């Protein structure tokens, strides 16, 4: 069997995501000196089915605007990549090997912009056509490094699979070598999927269900994506549910990590942003995608291909 | 005496020693965890909240809110149409046409408040003579009609008649203070 | 408080580790206890493919036993 | 106040200065409630002689 | 049966409509402050499930917090018509209200309600923000009475 | 994406208040002023009281003079910390808002158990003040200025050193100094570009004289150089309260004539001519002198002032109320010239749009 | 050891509400439990708990009892309730409750408080209070 193992792959992760939009508004009130959610139920965990069944209650916003044919695409589109992003990525063993797997996430990551245009597109108005045009431009330039950053970090790997960085992480993890790739792919990680400091669509009426479902859905993921990668939990194959259960904690820090960050800053002025991504980044990154491109030939050797 | 509030731009030679610093302040981030590992500290802190209904939150006993008429500790209603807790109302809200009681005496045969008019202002507890009308701690009276904060009279004693063993305490904190 | 955003934590920190263990144990209940044999290069494949024409065409058994 | 004498060194860290004896809220040893009832001072002019109102 | 149990979901069904409700919280006065000192941590918002700042075309309710004149309410009506149609509405304010100061002028309307509907009205001046918040948990309860699927079943 | 040409279309909010006080008498009309600044109440009623005491020819006493600046520079703290952080939602920061939201409902109790209500607190009469304070409030504001000035550098650990606060806010709105006078800022707005000007030191006229406080003059105009002029205001607040605190003189309150200010309610009881002045007061009230006066006080905002205009009838004829954003505001589309949208949001902020005093 | 003190202490907040339903209903009622000192217990059920070791908006709560006049007071809580006596207690304008300062009996006082009756029957409805001001006429009923 196998409809089976997706019955534990979805299923035991849009129960998480709703409870990460409780637990965002329960940290950051804490951040923000307050509790949060407690009369919904028993200390807000009951939030988010409300929340749910409350807009998919929604009475019947008038369809204006369009052929439907694609205000219908813009969410189920987005949302259905965000899904299929989660599937390669190998828990101990993935549900699926993909040798090109890390190759796979970028475009399936990538490719959901098409629901930030035609919802820009379809939504007939002059201001949200150039309004989510910017979280465009934003989103793209924010892509090359999400590349680079995760390139020139595999060469000193070997092929573009995952299941490899479990073993190229015995004794150590990829956070040392290159923590400015992490720094960088940090933000890379804001980036697209912008619940970030930078927001810039806060600053899609009917259906925020979908949206507001993948938008925290990918950052579950694109935290926990950051983990396998650079903050190596323990394999050890012998007991390797272990790794999960430390592959969990890291993908927490690092999603207790961005609602740290809403609530610390403000957001960032859509001219920096491209400063900060074609004067400081960009310039500052091609130098460590040409230095690990010499690493191996100055150090000793390099990676193999399984 | 005036504070330059930002005056420190002086070339002091920077050096190596220091303005790498600067740049140690940057692309080693850290003025950004200095602002992080604040907030970082109010989640371990005591969250003020209170859960409202079960934990209602500190007033004092002169607290501006919803009118009543008073009554004297013998009935005997304590209001006498003097016609100064409108003149000086600046909403203009009220109207307290009267007349003689039929034993002679002077009393109402009306008074009003809109209390959406009614800024609660305090005007018209301590312009009272008599305080005969006061403005007690209610703040628990809002309504699902517009109409039934059109307060008359009759629910504005039997508020009056409600609240007198508060306000007479309360009261009793404020004579001899204003 | 403090910690009473744990069991929104723990909740989902009881939800992630399921499809790290369970797909471990969906994998280990099919292939007979051993792991998926995973099939990145061609050669991964012809000793899977031989070892399926081995016996009944599940292919995580016979060994020794013959010769 | 249930400070553990740990996270007091946790958010002093993390913040810097001593806060617990600077801390946001209050607990005690603060307006205790119903204070006597006080005889109110006087204004002048209250001096029953040369008081008139030419000389103010 | 069905009678019971449908009463039995009405109460479900408008407790996820309760539990989180997403206002559109205008500005426009001094009784606007209050709202923010209920966004603040002694009389939060955010423990009921009410959400702090939500957009208006996706909200649930509205929440008119001060004098409402004559230039802005084509402004204000065309947000109502943009909610959806469980939008229910809250009136802050003796401005808002019936114009408490203000009645009698003439760049001002003598009422919200003389524009739109209104669900709950809210006494005070500056209305305390627990005197808000004693008024949207009577809203709160509004709807657990009302019971549309109880007389649809009747339809 | 890039503004050149901006317009408000201020009149969302116009009431006639100028209008309206026409109709009503002095008394009758001081918490119209409580209004204007919605967010800074006394310091209005700190305005319309002089405008009043000028007419009238009168000093309050130094009692109510005392405490008339107390409240008077804890006004000033309110709106800082009311565009200090909705200068900071609106470019995105949203926690110290809530960390000052509840220190700043820890400053309208000190209203609540001082006057009769928390914000509009009619509490601040011509004839000084309408009543004193009680026992249980001075030994409070000493624990609390003195936890404040921590929560403010509490603060600035983390803004006033945040490159998403400094290249938001630095080198934006460059306002010249002599254009401003043009304008009339004569606030923040001007001192945040090194025009030294206080009328609390250049016109003192309360008990502001023994204060030895300071003026955070702002060189290099810019929205950062007015935002620390705006933290460093809450500071020297404080020095101004533990100087306005530690001296109180025992003294009297609502003036002593019966006249100008209604008497002591046990002594219109008795007292028959307290009685009458009580009936008039709250009826005709004061009968003032004609004349005329355009008075000031540098509010959080600045230069609000007002022309009262009077008339031998005990009601006004025509007041007017100076709001100093007024001025602020006309500059909007001159000082948002090579900008684009994203700071414009920072120049509402670092122009204090406390709407009530641009409306009418 | 530090951490277990706070467990030992934290512990008899649960077992400190005499069964599980006595405490399984706070939690659900008002989402707190906190161990408290008790002053009160109003006729219909009031209890007014207290600890002055907590922050000072939670130093006094209340627990409302069910059963108010026929309203089912469990879910449907309000603060209209809290009669003109502890009323004054509980929002810290005083110190004293009014069982050691009761208020005065003034023989024209309610004996029993009506909560906010938002839109049901027994509420308040205007009048025009003027005895109509005015008296017309009347025609004989004697033709000609
Ligand atoms: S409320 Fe007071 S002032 Fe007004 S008519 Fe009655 S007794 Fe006279
Ligand atoms: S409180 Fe002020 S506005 Fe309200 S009725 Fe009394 S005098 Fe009028
Ligand atoms: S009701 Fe009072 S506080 Fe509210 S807007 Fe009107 S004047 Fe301001």
């Amino acid at each position: 069997m196998f409809f089976i193992n997706i019955l534990t792959l979805l299923v035991p992760i849009l129960i998480a995501m709703a409870f990460l939009t409780l637990v965002e508004r329960k940290i950051l009130g804490y951040m923000q000196l307050r509790k949060g959610p407690n009369i919904v139920g028993p200390y807000g965990i009951l939030q988010p089915f409300a929340d749910a069944m409350k807009l998919f209650m929604k009475e019947p916003m008038r369809p204006l605007t369009t052929s439907m044919s694609l205000f219908i695409i813009a969410p189920t589109l987005s949302l259905t990549l965000a899904l299929s992003l989660w599937v390669p990525l190998p828990m101990p063993h993935p549900l699926i090997n993909l040798n090109l797997g890390i190759l796979f996430i970028l475009a399936t990551s990538s490719l959901s912009v098409y629901s930030i245009l035609w919802s820009g597109w379809a939504s007939n108005s002059k201001y949200s056509l150039f309004g989510a045009l910017r979280a465009v431009a934003q989103t793209i330039s924010y892509e090359v490094t999400m590349a680079i950053i995760l390139l020139s970090v595999l060469l000193m790997n070997g092929s573009y699979s995952l299941q490899t960085l479990i073993t190229t992480q015995e004794h150590m993890w990829l956070l040392l070598p290159a923590w400015p790739m992490a720094m960088m792919w940090f933000i890379s990680t804001l980036a697209e999927t912008n619940r970030a400091p930078f927001d810039l669509t806060e600053g899609a009426a009917g259906p925020f269900a979908l949206f507001f479902m993948a938008e925290y859905t990918n950052i579950i993921l694109m935290n926990a994506l950051t983990t396998i990668i650079f903050l190596g939990p323990l394999y050890y194959i012998n007991l390797p549910e272990l790794y999960s259960t430390n592959f969990m904690m890291e993908a927490l820090l690092l999603s207790s990590t961005f609602l740290w960050i809403r609530a610390s800053y403000p957001r960032f002025r859509y001219d920096q942003l491209m400063h900060l991504l074609w004067k400081n980044f960009l310039p500052l990154t091609l130098a460590l995608c040409m230095w690990h491109i010499s690493l191996p030939i100055f150090t000793a050797g390099v990676p193999p291909y399984m | 005496t005036y504070k330059y509030v930002n005056k420190k731009e002086q070339e002091s030679e920077v050096d190596m020693k220091s303005a790498t610093d600067n740049a140690a302040r940057i692309l080693m981030w850290t003025e950004l965890i200095r602002g992080l590992g604040m907030t970082l500290s109010y989640l371990f802190r005591e969250p003020a909240t209170i859960n409202y209904p079960f934990e209602k939150g500190p007033l004092s006993p002169r607290f501006r809110g919803e009118h009543a008429l008073r009554r004297y500790p013998s009935g005997e209603e304590r209001c006498i149409a003097c016609k100064l807790c409108e003149a000086i109302c600046p909403a203009q809200a009220i109207t307290i046409e009267a007349e003689p009681r039929a034993d002679g005496s002077r009393r109402t045969t009306r008074y009003d408040i809109d209390m959406t008019k009614c800024i609660y202002c305090g005007f018209c507890q301590e312009a009272c003579p008599v305080d005969a009308i006061v403005e007690g701690p209610n703040f628990e009276f809002s309504t699902e009609t517009h109409e039934e904060l059109l307060y008359n009279k009759e629910k504005l004693l039997n508020n009056g008649d409600k609240w007198e063993a508060e306000i007479a305490a309360n009261i009793q904190a404020d004579y001899l203070y204003r | 408080m403090w910690f009473e955003i744990l069991p929104g934590l723990a909740i989902m920190g009881v939800c992630l580790v399921i499809p790290g263990v369970s797909t471990a144990y969906i994998h280990k209940f099919t292939n007979g206890g051993k792991e998926k044999r995973v099939a990145r290069v061609q050669y991964q494949w012809y000793l899977m493919e031989r070892d399926r024409r081995i016996s009944g065409v599940n292919r995580y058994y016979v060994s020794k036993g013959l010769e | 106040a249930s400070a553990t004498r740990v996270i007091q060194k946790l958010r002093n860290w993390a913040s810097g200065q001593d806060l617990q004896a600077k801390l946001q809220l209050r607990y005690q040893e603060i307006a205790k409630r119903t204070q006597p009832p006080p005889k109110l001072p006087v204004g002048p002019s209250h001096k029953l002689s040369n008081n008139y109102y030419c000389t103010r | 049966r069905a009678e019971y149990v449908v009463t039995k979901l009405d109460d479900l069904i408008n407790w996820a409509r309760r539990s989180s409700l997403w206002p559109m919280t205008f500005g426009l006065a001094c009784c606007a402050v209050e709202m923010m000192h209920m966004a603040a941590p002694r009389y939060d918002m955010d423990r009921f499930g009410v959400v702090f700042r939500a957009s208006p075309r996706q909200a649930d309710v509205m929440i008119v917090a001060g004098t409402l004149t004559n230039k802005m309410a084509p402004a204000l009506r065309k947000v109502y018509d943009q909610m959806p149609e469980p939008r229910y509405v809250v009136s802050m304010g003796s401005c808002a209200n019936g114009g408490g100061y203000y009645h009698y002028s003439y760049s001002v309307v003598r009422g919200c309600d003389r524009i739109v509907p209104v669900d709950i009205y809210v006494p005070g001046c500056p209305p305390t923000a627990e005197a808000l918040l004693y008024g949207i948990l009577q809203l709160q309860r509004k709807i657990k009475r009302e019971q549309k699927l109880k007389i649809w079943y009747r339809r | 994406e890039m503004v050149r040409k901006c317009d408000p279309h201020i009149g969302l909010l116009h009431r006639g208040t100028e209008k309206l006080i026409e109709y009503k008498t002095y008394l009758q009309a001081l918490p119209y002023f409580d209004r204007l600044d919605y967010v800074s109440m006394m310091c209005n009623e700190q305005a319309y009281s002089i405008a009043v005491e000028k007419l009238l020819n009168i000093q309050p006493p130094p009692r109510a003079q005392w405490i008339r600046v107390l409240f008077g520079e804890i006004t000033r703290i309110l709106n800082h910390i009311m565009a200090v952080t909705t200068h900071a939602l609106d470019i995105g920061a949203m926690t110290p808002f809530f960390w000052m939201f509840e220190e700043r409902e820890k400053m309208f109790e000190f209203y609540e158990r001082v006057s009769g209500a928390r914000m509009h607190a009619a509490y601040i009469r011509p004839g000084g003040v309408h009543q004193d304070l009680p026992l249980g409030l001075l030994d409070d504001i000493y624990e609390f200025s003195k936890n404040f000035s921590l929560r403010i550098d509490e603060v600035e650990e983390m803004l006033t050193n945040n490159r998403i606060w400094r290249n938001r806010t630095v080198d934006i709105g460059v306002v010249t100094a002599e254009d401003a006078l043009n304008y009339g800022f004569s606030g923040v707005m001007l001192r945040g570009s090194g025009i030294q000007w206080d009328l609390r030191k250049t016109q003192p006229y309360d008990v502001y004289d023994q204060v030895e406080f300071d003026v955070p003059i702002g060189s290099r105009g810019d929205c950062y150089d007015r935002y620390l002029c705006r933290v460093e205001e809450m500071r020297q607040s404080l020095r101004i309260i533990e100087q306005c605190l530690n001296k109180m003189p025992p003294g009297e309150i609502k003036v002593d004539d019966a006249k100008v200010s209604p008497p002591k309610r046990a002594e219109m009881k008795t007292s028959m001519e307290s009685l009458i002045h009580h009936f008039k007061l709250y009826t005709e009230g004061y009968q003032v002198p004609p004349g005329a006066t355009y008075t000031a006080i540098e509010a959080p905002k600045g230069e609000f002032g007002v022309y009262l205009v009077s008339d031998g009838s005990s009601r006004p004829y025509r007041c007017k109320i100076k709001a100093p954003g007024f001025a602020h505001l006309a500059g909007l589309d001159k000082m948002s010239k090579g900008h684009m949208l994203a700071d414009v949001v920072a120049i509402i902020g670092t122009q204090d749009i406390v709407f009530g005093e641009i409306d009418r | 050891m530090e951490l277990v003190e706070v467990l030992k202490r934290g512990v008899q907040q649960v077992t400190g509400h005499g069964g599980l339903r006595g405490l399984l209903r706070v939690f659900f009622r008002a989402n707190d439990i906190r161990i408290g000192t008790l002053v009160g217990e109003d006729k219909y059920g009031n209890k007014y708990y207290e600890d002055n070791k907590q922050f000072f908006g939670r130093h006094r709560w209340v627990i409302y009892t069910t059963e108010m006049n026929g309203k089912n007071t469990f879910w449907d809580v309000d603060g209209s309730m809290v009669p003109p006596e502890w009323h004054r207690w509980l929002h810290c304008m005083t110190d004293d409750p009014p069982t050691t300062n009761p208020p005065t009996a003034r023989k024209f006082i309610w004996t029993n408080h009506k909560f906010n009756v938002s839109a049901t029957p027994e509420q308040y409805v205007p009048y025009s209070t003027t005895r109509k001001k005015i008296h017309e006429w009347v025609p004989p009923s004697t033709p000609y």
